[PDB]
C-alpha cells in the first residue's frame, strides 16, 4: 500500500531472489559480527528504530524516543500491540533480556563491545566479568518502556540502536530452548519475515510474518537469498533471469558493458566502508613497527582502485572513511603525497634493517574470503609487493569460505587478512571504536593506550568539532602505528532488475529490507 | 559490520 506509489501497477506473486553472498555463520544475531548474517538479521528481527529505502531512521519496535539534554539517558516507547511470530508480546522486557545477553560473557559475542560503545553503565564491566549481566544499565520501567543509561554523551546514540546487536530476541523461548532457539523450527522473530527453509550453502527461504506490526503495509510476499561467492557467477544467474538483485559485488572487466547493455540495471552506492589489510600486530614479524610501515608505503592504492577494480572505489591510507559525519578533520598520512619512487626507496631500506633480501624475503599469506574480486585485489597486492621492494617480498594467497575466514581472523590464525569495515550507524567513531584496546570487534589485536585516551577525549567535548578533533588524533596515532594497511573507501556496484521497485542506490550503509521492496507488473 | 565483498 503506503510505499508503493498511486496507480502503480504490482506484480500479483510478489517473490524476490537475492544474493546474499555467503553461508552466514548463524542466525542469532549475538554470535554474528557480518553483513550475510546481518542481511538474514533484519528480515526476522526488528529493534527499536529501522531504516527506509535511503538509510534514513524511521520507527521500528519503538514508535517515540527521547533523550536527556546531557545525552545520558534514552527512553524508548515500545508499542503496545506488537507481537512476536508466536503471537507472546514484544516488551522492553525482551530488549533488557536481547542486551544482557549480549554483555553477558557466557554468550561470547564477536559484538559484546558494542555496547560499551554506546557507554552504557556497565556494559564493560560484566563484559570484563566484573559484574553481572543483571547490572547492566538498561530498565523496563514499564512493559512499554526502555530506558537506556549511559555514563557519557553519546549524541549519536539512536542511529547505533539500528545494528543486528541490538536486535530484541523472544526471552520467553530462547530462556526455554537455550542456543538451539535459533533453529528453523524454534526460531521466533518480530521482524517482516519468518524462515520458511534453510539448505546450507544453497538457499534461505522468507515467508511473509503475519503477525508483524506491520504487516499491512509489507509488499514482499516471499524471497530467497543465494549463496553465490563470486561476482561472475553472480551476475551470470541474473542475466540467464535466476536471480533479481546482485551482491555488491561485480566483475571490474564486465562492469563497463553492463552499464552500456543494461541501462538503469547498474547501481552503484557510495557507502561508509573502507577495505582493508588487517595485520596481526602480536604475530612475528608484523609485531615490528618497521615491516608494518614497509608494507604500506609499498602498496600503491590507486593501482588497486584505478587499474584492478575502476568501479568508483577510492584510494585511502586511514581506517575511518573522512566523509561521515565528524570524520571531516581526520587527515592522509604525509607519505600519501610523496612518489611511489621515494616511498618504494624508504620501504626496501625498512626491510633490509629487518633482515630481508631477495634470497630471504619476507614471506606471508593473505588470508580472504573466497571471491573472485578479493583474488584479483589480493594478487595484484602481493605483485606490487614484490615488484616494489624488488624481490624483498614473496606473498602467498590463502582464500577461505566466509564462516571459516571469520573464524580464522577471530582465533589470529593469519598473517594478513583481507578486511572491509562497514558503518553500523553514520558517526565516526563506528570506525575510531573498532581499534580500541579491548574492543571485541579488534582482530588486529592492535592495541596503543594513546589510541584509547584520544578516544575517551571525544566523551569530554560538547560539540562535533571537539569531537573530530579527537577522533583525528585517534586516527594520527593509529596512522604512526602502521596498524593496518587501508587500500580504498567502498562503493557497492549491484544489479537491480528493472520491474524490483524501492533499492535506491543512496543508502550509505546500503542495507536491503525486504519490507522496503515491490515488484511493479509493467 | 565485516563487509564479504568489495
Amino acid at each position: 500500500m503506503v510505499i508503493v506509489p498511486e496507480g502503480t501497477q504490482l506484480d500479483e506473486k510478489q517473490h524476490i531472489v537475492i544474493n546474499n553472498g555467503a553461508e552466514p555463520q548463524s542466525f542469532d544475531p549475538h554470535k554474528t559480527e557480518g553483513v550475510p548474517e546481518s542481511n538474514v538479521a533484519y528480515q526476522l528481527l526488528e529493534g527499536l528504530v529501522t531504516s527506509d529505502s535511503e538509510g534514513k531512521l524511521q520507527p521500528g519496535a519503538a514508535e517515540s524516543w527521547e533523550n536527556t539534554p546531557d545525552f545520558k539517558t534514552w527512553t524508548f516507547h515500545l508499542r503496545k500491540d506488537a507481537k512476536w511470530s508466536n503471537g507472546d508480546p514484544v516488551t522492553a522486557h525482551d530488549f533488557v533480556f536481547a542486551w544482557r545477553r549480549l554483555v553477558d560473557p557466557a554468550t561470547a559475542a564477536p559484538y559484546a563491545s558494542y555496547l560499551s560503545y554506546l557507554q552504557v553503565e556497565n556494559a564493560q564491566d560484566i563484559i570484563d566479568g566484573k559484574k553481572k549481566p543483571a547490572e547492566l544499565g538498561v530498565e523496563a520501567k514499564d512493559d512499554y518502556t526502555f530506558v537506556v543509561h549511559a555514563t557519557n554523551p553519546v549524541p549519536y546514540a539512536v542511529s547505533l540502536t539500528t545494528h543486528q546487536s541490538l536486535l530484541p530476541l523472544p526471552q520467553k523461548v530462547v530462556e526455554k530452548l537455550g542456543d538451539a532457539w535459533v533453529k528453523k523450527e524454534n526460531y521466533v522473530g518480530n521482524g517482516a519475515y519468518k524462515l520458511a527453509n534453510h539448505i546450507i550453502n544453497e538457499k534461505i527461504e522468507f515467508e511473509r510474518n503475519p503477525l508483524y506490526w506491520n504487516d499491512k503495509e509489507t509488499v514482499i510476499n516471499s524471497a530467497t537469498f543465494l549463496a553465490i561467492e563470486n561476482p561472475s557467477t553472480d551476475v551470470a544467474r541474473y542475466r540467464a533471469g535466476d536471480l533479481d538483485m546482485t551482491s555488491y559485488g561485480l566483475p571490474p572487466e564486465q562492469f563497463a558493458k553492463l552499464k552500456k547493455e543494461l541501462l538503469g540495471e547498474v547501481y552503484v552506492t557510495r557507502t561508509l566502508g573502507t577495505y582493508s589489510y588487517e595485520l596481526n600486530n602480536k604475530k612475528a614479524p608484523f609485531d615490528n613497527v618497521n615491516i608494518r610501515k614497509a608494507l604500506n608505503l609499498s602498496l600503491d592504492r590507486n593501482v588497486i582502485t584505478d587499474k584492478v577494480l575502476g568501479q568508483g572505489q577510492t584510494p585511502t591510507y586511514v581506517f575511518t572513511p573522512t566523509y561521515i559525519e565528524e570524520g571531516h578533520l581526520i587527515q592522509q598520512p604525509a607519505y600519501s603525497k610523496e612518489p611511489m619512487a621515494q616511498r618504494n626507496e624508504e620501504a626496501i631500506k625498512l626491510l633490509e634493517e629487518a633482515g630481508y633480501s631477495k634470497a630471504n624475503p619476507l614471506k606471508f599469506s593473505i588470508l580472504y574470503n573466497t571471491n573472485e574480486n578479493h583474488k584479483k585485489v589480493a594478487i595484484a597486492a602481493a605483485s606490487m609487493w614484490k615488484a616494489n621492494t624488488k624481490g624483498l617480498i614473496d606473498v602467498k594467497l590463502e582464500n577461505q569460505e566466509w564462516k571459516t575466514y571469520i573464524d580464522s581472523r577471530r582465533a589470529g590464525r593469519y598473517d594478513v587478512a583481507r578486511a572491509g569495515w562497514h558503518a553500523d550507524y553514520n558517526q565516526a567513531t563506528t570506525f575510531g571504536n573498532y581499534f580500541l584496546s579491548n574492543s571485541s570487534n579488534n582482530t588486529a589485536k592492535y592495541a596503543n593506550p594513546e589510541y584509547d585516551k584520544a578516544m575517551a577525549e571525544s566523551y569530554a567535548a560538547t560539540d562535533a568539532e571537539g569531537r573530530a578533533k579527537a577522533y583525528a588524533k585517534a586516527e594520527e596515532i593509529l596512522g604512526k602505528d602502521y596498524g593496518i594497511v587501508p587500500i580504498f573507501n567502498y562503493v557497492n556496484p549491484r544489479l537491480v532488475k528493472p520491474y524490483v521497485k524501492g533499492y535506491s542506490g543512496k543508502d550509505p550503509q546500503d542495507h536491503i529490507y525486504l519490507r522496503n521492496l515491490y515488484i511493479i507488473k509493467h | 559490520y565485516l563487509g564479504a565483498n568489495g
